């Protein structure tokens, strides 16, 4: 038989739910036992699905030089073969053999979707432009001033048009506010600024981390770019530590950091955890990178031209995807994914209406102690 | 943060302005009359053009008052209510219990009022301070 | 003789008002006894009903290799004939002779009917909270009270903005106040309830299950057809169970919810219970699959073809439409079973418009006293 | 080889697009091909796709007692096996042998998709109901009264309260009418009344026919029900003669008489044209009848139990749906299936007004010649 | 040394400006060229480029059994290592040592980009015909006389009911507007355009095509998964032919169609034309399938070892990534590629309302001269 | 339960709940009237001026009436009304305005009809309410 | 059946209606005149009242009449105009070209402008008609 | 090409088509005021009744004018209106109404003003417009 190792992180490397009577292979589950099981049927073998002991990808001391995770049992003999998301890198091509990339993926930012935001003390603004609301402003106070000026400068004909040149005006006014509101409340589309890492690095309102150890810190550390390094800039001189210590902790803080927290890993982990509970998370923008996960190999092999043939064999044939498909997506929770209006839509309204009625008040005092006092003084 | 408390408070401290303006207005008036108390008939003109203004703002304060007190109550706030209602007491009181004497007393009213109604406007504005900010 | 077992489902076999004075074939009631009587007129025979032991229509088992119920009685000549709803299937086909299909159905949708049309008194508040309904008559009394004081003391600049304020303010509200009306009536418009079990795989609120014993997930499982491969994934991942017990623990609880649950069951029995008490039933959903019941027979008989026969005839007449509208519909005891705005949305408009009007005549009446009585006379 | 006789009948026994080159088997395609294919499978042998002559499925001379179309073939040893869709009757099965209903089917009602009806002089009062309509009417006449009893029975106090509920009514009343009439303009749901053959029973005013030639009229003849009598009855005395020749002759009455035609034929090639061009017909209701299409075989076979089995074993296979949904809505068309406000949708609100502004002007003149007359005579 | 085979396809290999007075590895640049510069300083080899005769990659003939393309020329000696973007695919890496992907990809989506938002002057209008609004101008200026005849003649209930009737007039007519604009709002609104293919799947009036001769098409055949199915359903029962030939004629033809053709090529060719004039295309739609582009060499090689490294070592310095942004989007010639009531939707009602006010000052200006002069003076 | 026909109830019930105050102020007005110079005749006259006034809107309230209950359905409330028109008619062609006789009858009359109209009204409105 | 034109027509005639009215009232009021023509006050009252009258009803007639002619032009329709303009002609002649003498022309005026009137009230009306159903 | 100044430009443009008018008006006013018992105290007081009382509406026109090109960011025209709002305070401090010196002139040079005004509105209008 064959010793197929590989390490527990899923989709990949799934415990079956009834394990603790089963005792074999039947187990496991996932995408890279499907991936077994077909290389299987195009080569033709036996394997036994055994599993990394220190629970580690791969990686060397640098003074020992000593290769621990699973790069050290095919090197050092202790394995046969590794099917698992094992990144490919300069360094263990330089030492075993990889095959095709199977899996193409790269970085990617998750945010938590948007939620209903605070409604704005003037959002009842927005259904109509600013300028709009100048221009009615102002061709109020316009056509008050002519009505003005047809019973002084003149005793009609002309509060006629005018009323019925005002009444069109009006109407059409009333319309196209309540048409645009309705629109907004009836749909309610949801969209962020945050549609790539540009806009990251623009903005400095909302934070973002990343795993404090792994290759994508690294990966910012290294690949100075206008943008990514000012990323870097960022997130080495900036309070709190964004960074974390594990993913789920990372996941939790762009939870309760609803609208001021992204997290930066790869995709395949971000589409995972999208679709699982508690749906309240989205991958933004494209990936930044461009990794792939590959098949492994001691360097002095046979299955190495084999299994390198049947990873192609499979991309042509589709069923990489289908597999991709069914432990994400099929597998999916979140296939899924009216109120009233309260004051805080509408507060600047009686605002406005306290303020303009406060204002006519004084007005009419300082008027009042002046014609009285003209009236008796004089 | 708006609770109805706030435009409650705000639109009677608005109310409060003319009333304080109104209760100065007064002082000012029997200030002069107490001073006061051809030349004749031009005496008997100033005083009835002024009591008959007097008379033009009594209705006023009764009506806003009833607002303040009415709102209160409608917004469920039951500490300016207790504030309020001593003074809708007096009024009731005052249709059944009222140029030399009157006058005095009419000034010691009137100054009282206006210390009450000064009192009430900066409570107001605290509270819709402290009610819009919480 | 001639044998004929039976089953005792409703309305197919039923016993009559009081089955302890009575004996004999007279004893029983339902579709199948007039079509044994037809049949028998057919063919010229005098026969006993009797009553399957086990309560089973038949199968085998994996140890015993027995057929069992009804089948099982014509296999090992307890029986020369069954009439009964026995389901046509492969199994039983090669072990006895069926006739052809005297009623054709298939699997179906059943949900809690929709009747729920009782709009609160003050419904036409429900766009936004009361809150600002109270601040808006506030802000008009406010506003009255304020133009009084100025056109009284000052007999403008004041009334002027006053008015260009009140404008902007009701401006805004009637259109906030239509639009989330607008929002409302058409999110509520907009609501397809169900059409075919797609209507119900694409969605997720509207829960929906089958029995826990019986062929009809066997049909959901091993099947080919995108849709019912997802709503068999649904199912088998389902939290709480959607599957159930006996049919009439799924019927109540659909029953009881109002529209969250769906109940996938025989046609013909989803028929039967739309047309009993309480009435809170209806099947829309064309049948998803297509099967028959048909009148055994020993293989080794000489009845098959002259039984065959009678069900084509009776069919060809009419008869058995006949029957199924008797024990059905005639039997029915639920025999019945708008886009505008019916005036329950708006009474508490009229309501409270005559309370005003009632107000303001007794103001007027004792204004009206209190003037010419003080004046004229007092 | 076997004889297999079939007819040309979409999407049964269809030639391929590059049938003239082609010489075989290849040719023909449809639900029988495929399935004859399964058949074929299921047993195993060699097979003639051959086509009967005379272009008929099967009936007897009443004279000669001969019997013309794939019966005769069968009957007369020119076949050996017609899977075509053969009808079921009790004739032909007491000379021939049928297998289990491969396709269950019924007479259905097909009719022109609801298009937009003519708009209505007075649909304007559709967002509204009636009585609401008239309360509106009275309430604004009883305000006007109201208004009218505080200046003469009395010198306000009363006008302003009046106001503001009147200000409150009207504001809910406009609100009201512009968010129902924005829901029906936006979605604009179409519903039919005939929702099944009762409703055409009732109603007179759209007419229906049948193919004169052919076993629907017959079942209408036969089969004496309280509604499907009254049906014959109708069509017997009625013009002008809702009765055809063909069927694409009634789809096309159907088509130009848009709104006073139904045709009643078999479901399946309803919804065989339903899918079709132009997208523009519908079936409605459910089958009124229950009829089975099965395979024949002569009197004497061998084919007869085997083909009997593999009928069963495709139908719980789900085999025969697939092949339903690939030549009947894969293949299907139609799998897809705002607008200005011309005056026709609010004629009556100028028809109302200019009534009401004669009506006033009338009361006018009348007004001033009995006041004049009065002030000169008196 | 050394051969280098490459291809003339933008940007990866391009002729300088003028390319007459050049000669030699100077002649070339792109992306491909400073890819196989860095190669050389890697692997420390002096080199001369190449281009294929037949413009082509690489492929077999059922008949020649001969590698044509930069692929025949390493395997027939004609070339020694090839840089160019040479597909990773099964049969090819039966005869050469394909490196790691320098650049990953796959097919996507490409339509015309939206950027119409030039509403009409007059746009407002939309809702509801002209002939209303001629209609409802008329109506006013009709009741304006009757109120003036009736309170001139006649100094009530010609009033009332006049007053009536142009409330009841206005309140529909409103409505009747404000209604339309919201539903052309609510319909513009909720138009989700496209997010992925699925989106193209379930509609028909953006139609897709793909390329006549391409390995697009031969992964959207002999698929498994419904969408792409469906999709390949929908592109071979197409009529005109979605599919095209060379990609610049299925370029232009979504260019000049507004929104009604996409077309479904390379990742990185809709990349280049997204960034190339004029500017009027661009891709939103994630990756469907992953495949890879790899520096090919003749198996029996020693620089296969030598160039994976490489590769890799380049693409984890960031350096490709580099060189890519360099060759697309700064070398980009389209460097910048609401829900709100911009005033340009309602220009018109400002420019009606400022006639109206001139034509009532001139009037008014006219009247006062007509009256001061005559009275007083003339 | 509502109907319109409970609205019309309610607006009558408004309606004449203000009749039957202006039918007692007739009779105290008779009353006042009863004492049969200048100031007497000022007495009258002043008050007499009001009394012809407040005629129109007994015709205002009863067409209202009437036409309410007759396009409202109401069949048997309508016939309640029609004698009080066909009053209303023979008046008008000629008002015996010796006078104070038919004056009081009259009011003492048609103050009955009203209030006994107002209790009918709520009577049948109470009934259209819960009629469900 | 609309077409902008059974709205303007039906209009149009519920002017005529007391276009028609006003011009048999004329008619009246110059035959009582005619015949007329303490006692010799009420004479002298009963002539300024009619003739206050009169010119009270000027100017309806050539509003409506304007309206009319605007009404058919933005209409299009170009028949009912042309049988129009030529009493608009008149009353712009008539300004500047207009009790014994004059009121027999007047009477012949008015007599000639009620059958022009009743006349384009019937044929408005038939227009109105023979456009509505079509 | 709208940008809300159009807008004002065209308020403006109405608002002092009239004000050119209206200075015409001072200035003929002052031409039959030239001829300085009772009809010509009459024709003069009744001429000046309207002179003093058409006052206001030049404060309306220039502070509204002052607003609109304040809050539409229209700096530039702005400063062409400040002086005269100096000009109007410095009058309001006390009018010179020996008085027909200074009445002529400062209308002769209001009325130019305006009438160049108008001018430049209309250009800076034509050039809002055509900003596209």
């Amino acid at each position: 038989t064959v010793v197929v190792t590989t390490i527990l992180e899923s989709p990949y490397v799934m415990m079956k739910k009834n394990h603790e009577m089963l005792e074999g292979n039947e187990r496991y589950e996932g995408y890279c036992v499907d991936l077994a099981a077909e290389i299987a049927k195009h080569c033709g073998f036996k394997y036994k699905l055994t599993i990394v002991g220190d629970g580690k990808y791969g990686a060397r001391d640098a003074d020992t030089k000593i290769w621990n995770g699973m790069v050290g049992e095919l090197v050092y003999g202790k394995a046969d073969i590794a099917i698992a998301p094992l990144t490919i890198t300069l360094v263990r091509e330089e030492v075993i053999d990889f095959s095709k990339p199977f899996m193409s993926l790269g970085i990617s930012i998750m945010i938590k979707k948007p939620q209903k935001s605070k409604p704005g003390v003037f959002s009842f603004l927005d259904p109509l432009a600013y300028e709009i609301w100048m221009c009615i402003v102002f061709a109020y106070i316009g056509v008050s001033v002519v009505l003005f000026l047809v019973s002084r400068f003149s005793p009609s004909l002309s509060g006629r048009i005018v009323g019925g040149v005002w009444w069109f005006f009006t109407l059409i006014i009333i319309s196209s506010y309540t048409a645009n509101l309705a629109a907004f409340l009836t749909v309610e589309r949801m969209v962020s600024p945050i549609e790539s890492a540009e806009d990251l690095s623009k903005q400095t309102e909302i934070a973002y981390g990343t795993l404090d150890s792994g290759s994508t810190k690294e990966f910012f550390r290294r690949s100075k770019i206008a943008v990514f390094d000012k990323m870097w800039t960022y997130m080495r001189s900036a309070e709190p530590s964004v960074f974390v210590r594990t993913t789920a902790e990372g996941v939790a803080r762009v939870r309760k950091s609803k609208g001021k927290y992204a997290y930066l890993l790869e995709s395949t982990m971000n589409e995972y955890i999208e679709q699982r509970k508690p749906c309240d998370t989205m991958k933004v923008g494209g990936n930044l990178d461009s990794k792939g996960y590959g098949i492994a190999t001691p360097k002095g092999s046979s299955l190495g031209n084999a299994v390198n043939l049947a990873v192609l064999k499979l991309n042509e044939q589709g069923l990489l995807d289908k597999l991709k498909n069914k432990w994400w997506y099929d597998k999916g929770e979140c296939g899924s994914g009216t109120s009233a209006l309260s004051l805080s839509n509408v507060a600047g309204v009686f605002y406005i209406l306290v303020g303009g009625l406060g204002l006519a008040m004084l007005v009419a005092l300082i008027e009042f102690c002046y014609k009285s006092r003209a009236e008796a003084k004089r | 943060a708006f609770t109805f408390a706030a435009f409650c408070y705000m639109l009677s401290l608005v109310l409060c302005a003319a009333l304080i303006f109104f209760a100065i207005w007064h002082i000012i008036a029997f200030d002069e009359l107490r001073t006061d108390f051809v030349h004749a008939r031009e005496r008997l003109r100033n005083i009835e053009r002024i009591c008959f203004l007097l008379r033009k703002l009594v209705l006023p304060e009764y009506s806003i008052h009833s607002l303040f007190c009415i709102m209160f109550l409608c917004a469920q706030e039951w500490l300016t209510l207790g504030l309020n209602v001593p003074l809708l007491f007096y009024h009731f009181w005052r249709y059944f219990h009222c140029n030399a004497d009157t006058l005095s007393y009419c000034q010691k009213e009137a100054w009282c009022k206006l210390a009450f109604y000064l009192l009430s406007f900066f409570y107001y504005l605290y509270c819709m301070i402290y009610t819009l900010v919480s």
